[PDB]
């Protein structure tokens, strides 16, 4: 909200981490809000807040992809401030994502129905904030892949 | 044939081991030498102070007894 | 011939006659002669291989001398008593060493106080199988030495403190001390070559706390110290990170064995490596 | 080439022995240094006490 | 041959020369360090003499002056 | 106990008692006790982590000794105050050190003055980053050490001051100092082997003024010292000179990169090589 | 800061004060005069003057000498010699000799030996008199040996042997080298270096005749076996075999081959040249 200092923490559960939404204490904020985490004077990344039981108030839990993208270490100080979206311009009409294998063990030559998965993406994180250069995990049928945002079209 | 190959493969690791041992010994040597040098510097300071005080005290007592 | 019968007989006779002399004093020459005879009897008993009696005589002489205005003689006698008592019972040695430290610190000098603190910490570690009091004594000695700009001894004491803290799972203090010592040694013409080793140790601590933290610490260290990018420790830690990132234990073991083949691992390193392996 | 490796092996062994001897003798050196450091403090303290006593008596 | 023999010969020769230099360095180290050791041994006896002399002198003079 | 509040209160009360006692006496015998109590207060302040109070007490004790016919004790108090103030007040520590240096140089002793001059130069370089005053103090310390027949300390001071001067674009001073130290090591059995290094540095300095001067200096060093020929430094210098002659910056860059690959270089070497690189790049 | 002018003025003022005080001559006056002389000498040393300071130190030494004080005079004389180290070698030598004479009266051998070593350094570094340097080094070696300081009594012997070999007195050099090698071989620490001494001795024997070198090499090998498996002994054997048939080509080829791996100093090349020019003919 006002930029108060808090601490990065580990994800409480695998399901919440796979949701791609940063877990925050229920006492601080409500699900659906957006905060622009400020790490350095020239490093600010947008994130969405989801409320889950447990987790001590005053700390935000991040999954491995988020810590890798923003380069946060456990116990490091971090500044969090609320972010407001401009619907007139920030509305996303289309996005460009690069998809690659997440684990080399599960490589296969089976055909991949690209269109079939597209709707699922909409079904997963609709109304959720997305920023250019955000690295995330993607769960296809019995498949784990890595997704990287490269371009965004209105 | 394979005799010379095995000989060449067996005459290289030992040099590495000996060189690494020498490296460790030399490093420890350097650290302890630095410590000893600091100790000797303190030694010299103490000796200088002691000798200066000896000169001062002997001169003072000699003049005092001379004048009575 | 160095039979202890005559030495013991002479020592006990001297002790008894000095006790008689001091007892009669219900002007101060009696105390001085009693202390002299006490010191001689203590030395004779030390020659007789009996350390308890020598220490008791030393302590009695120290107390008698401290009864007078002179005090540094009492400190000398107390440190001698502690040295004598280091064999049979360490508790009395610790008590008298603490008293001598107190007197010396009151006098004004601190280097001898630091040395006595180091001796007390060594006694604690060797005999009383205690680490916390040893840690406190090492910290006090390091602070005293650093107060006099004695960098080498303070650095060694801090190294021992960081090692013991790491043994006790207190990673933050260990990493802080290791980073400080590595940075200090980076700017020396002689110690520079060792600056790598300390960093590696600190890096290992990070692995206990987390993985990405260790990776970021490695990146920071390499950027700060580019020459760290060619040392074997960096390559080993990179390989271990690669193996540990995909739930690979086989490659972890092969890399560990390959590195250990060239150089034998110590108890600290092998224990930390076993902990890291057990993590996953 | 094999004779070369033999020569290097012999030379490194000799160097290691020399280093070992230097380490031990220097340990003895450090012990002596510590002893003299211990003695000088008592030297100074006794001298200071004697000087103060002599000055006060006069 | 080509890189093979040239590398063999050059590296072997350079290593031999460097090792000989290290041997000479260590010999000189040992000589000078032995000299330092005997120098400190010389210090020790005079240190002991001085401490004994000063202790006896201060004790005797204090007793003599106090009694008078 | 280890409680800091109690020690601080005790030290402050003791200092106040000493101050009132000295004020009462001011209304020779009691000045000695005043000095002793001031020294005790300074020690307590030092062990109380209040460095400023300990330094002030040491300075007051030094002044009280100065007003009395005593100098060595005053200088000892001066150095104690300076060391205490090193952490908090660099300027007061520098003043105490320079006054004590004047005191020693008045008594006659020189080596301690050289050590304190080196300490002053070190504080100046590490805190106030003033190159000129550090250079002057190093020169004074080197002169004092040479006057006392001490060569190793003088050689080290000369090396440091020459390096600082080279960092300040004064190439002739560094060149002459390096040549002198190189000759000195040349006439020794132990340092002989290191004697090459100094010469190499000199060569680089010559390349900064002209490349022809660099060739002339290299040839002079070669004829004076044949062993410098086989050293890799001479080959590198000759190859760099040839590349500069042919204006082929690519060959110079490749050779320097290979030399860095075989072994690392300090900041001095890389900065001088970069200066030479830009000088040659201007030619092409 | 104050420049040499002010320091010189102050030193001259102090000297005039001391001269006037001694003129009206009693213990207090002479003590003040000597103290003022010491202060003036210290100021002169500060002023960078190296002649007036030595004269003032000598005057203070003489004043102490006339009074019943000896070690103070010795200290003043050694200070004067140190000051004269850059002013006039002869005055420094005389002052150091007087200091040695005073010191040796009370049995302080080490200080006298160090002063003799310094005198020999002066005699050998600037002046071209090698006989006096050899004599002084021998005196210092004897003084050190008298105190069981065998470790510190060997460097002077080696220097003396080297200079004697340079002076064609090969018998003395051979004797000294053999004695040093025999003493060193027993010490495990100094054993590694002992080879060199023996090798040098062999050269000294070769400078006389070939058969003497052969017999000496055989004697050394029998007495000490490791000397037989060293490169220097290999070179010695090769040279002895080659020279017998008057083949300078083999001699020079072997010399160059030895020089290639390790360089030789001036002494070794000079001895090799002498041997080749003398016996190869």
């Amino acid at each position: 909200m006002a930029g108060r200092s808090m601490q990065a923490a580990r994800c409480p559960t695998d399901e919440l981490s796979l949701s791609n939404c940063a877990v925050v204490s229920e006492k601080d904020y409500q699900s659906g809000q957006h905060v622009i985490v400020r790490t350095s004077p020239n490093h600010k990344y947008i994130f969405t807040l989801r409320t889950h039981p447990s987790v001590v108030p005053g700390s935000v839990a991040f999954s491995l992809p988020q810590r890798k993208w923003a380069g946060l270490s456990i116990g490091q100080e971090i500044e969090v401030a609320l972010y407001s979206f401009d619907k007139a311009k920030q509305c996303i009409g289309t996005m460009t994502i690069e998809i690659d294998f997440l684990q080399k063990k599960n490589i296969d030559s089976n055909p991949y129905d690209t269109d079939k998965m597209a709707a699922e993406f909409i079904q997963q994180f609709n109304n959720q904030a997305f920023s250019v250069g955000q690295q995330l995990v993607f769960s296809f049928n019995d498949k784990l892949f890595g997704l990287l945002v490269k371009d965004i079209e209105a | 044939a394979l005799s010379e190959i095995e000989t060449r493969h067996s005459e290289i690791i030992k040099l590495e081991n000996s060189i690494r041992e020498l490296h460790d010994m030399f490093m420890d040597m350097a650290m302890l030498v630095e410590s000893q040098g600091e100790m000797i510097d303190r030694i010299e300071y103490n000796v200088e102070h002691a000798v200066d005080y000896v000169e001062r005290a002997v001169s003072d007592t000699k003049k005092a007894v001379k004048y009575q | 011939g160095m039979d202890t019968s005559g030495k013991q007989a002479e020592a006990m006779a001297l002790l008894a006659e000095a006790e008689r002399k001091v007892k009669n004093s219900q002007g101060s020459s009696k105390i001085e002669e009693a202390c002299e005879i006490y010191a001689r009897a203590a030395n004779m008993f030390k020659m007789a291989k009996n350390w308890s009696a020598a220490g008791n005589a030393f302590c009695q002489a120290a107390q008698l001398h401290l009864q007078l205005q002179s005090k540094h003689d009492a400190a000398t006698c107390f440190v001698d008593a502690g040295n004598a008592f280091k064999k049979a019972d360490p508790q009395e040695a610790i008590n008298c060493l603490m008293r001598a430290i107190e007197i010396y610190t009151d006098m004004g000098r601190f280097t001898i106080a630091a040395k006595h603190h180091i001796s007390i910490a060594e006694i604690y570690e060797t005999e009383l199988v205690d680490v916390e009091k040893a840690i406190a004594h090492y910290e006090q000695s390091a602070d005293y030495y650093k107060g006099e700009e004695s960098n080498s001894s303070a650095n060694k004491c801090l190294l021992k403190v960081a090692g013991y803290a790491a043994q006790l799972e207190q990673y933050q203090k260990a990493i802080d001390i290791y980073e400080q010592v590595g940075t200090s040694a980076m700017d020396s013409p002689l110690l520079k070559y060792s600056a790598k080793d300390y960093f590696f140790k600190a890096a290992l601590c990070h692995f206990c706390i987390d993985m990405l933290n260790a990776k970021l610490a490695v990146q920071k260290y390499e950027e700060l110290f580019p020459a760290f990018s060619d040392s074997r420790e960096c390559k080993l830690m990179k390989k271990l990170l690669e193996a540990h990132e995909e739930q690979n234990v086989d490659s972890y073991t092969e890399s560990v064995k390959e590195y250990d083949s060239i150089s034998r691992l110590d108890q600290w390193l092998t224990t930390m490596l076993l902990r890291i392996k057990k993590t996953i | 080439s094999l004779e070369s490796t033999r020569r290097m092996l012999q030379l490194v062994e000799e160097s290691k022995d020399a280093g070992i001897r230097t380490l031990v003798m220097l340990d003895e050196q450090g012990e002596q240094l510590e002893r003299i450091e211990e003695g000088m403090d008592q030297i100074n303290k006794d001298m200071k006490e004697a000087e103060k006593n002599l000055t006060d008596l006069g």
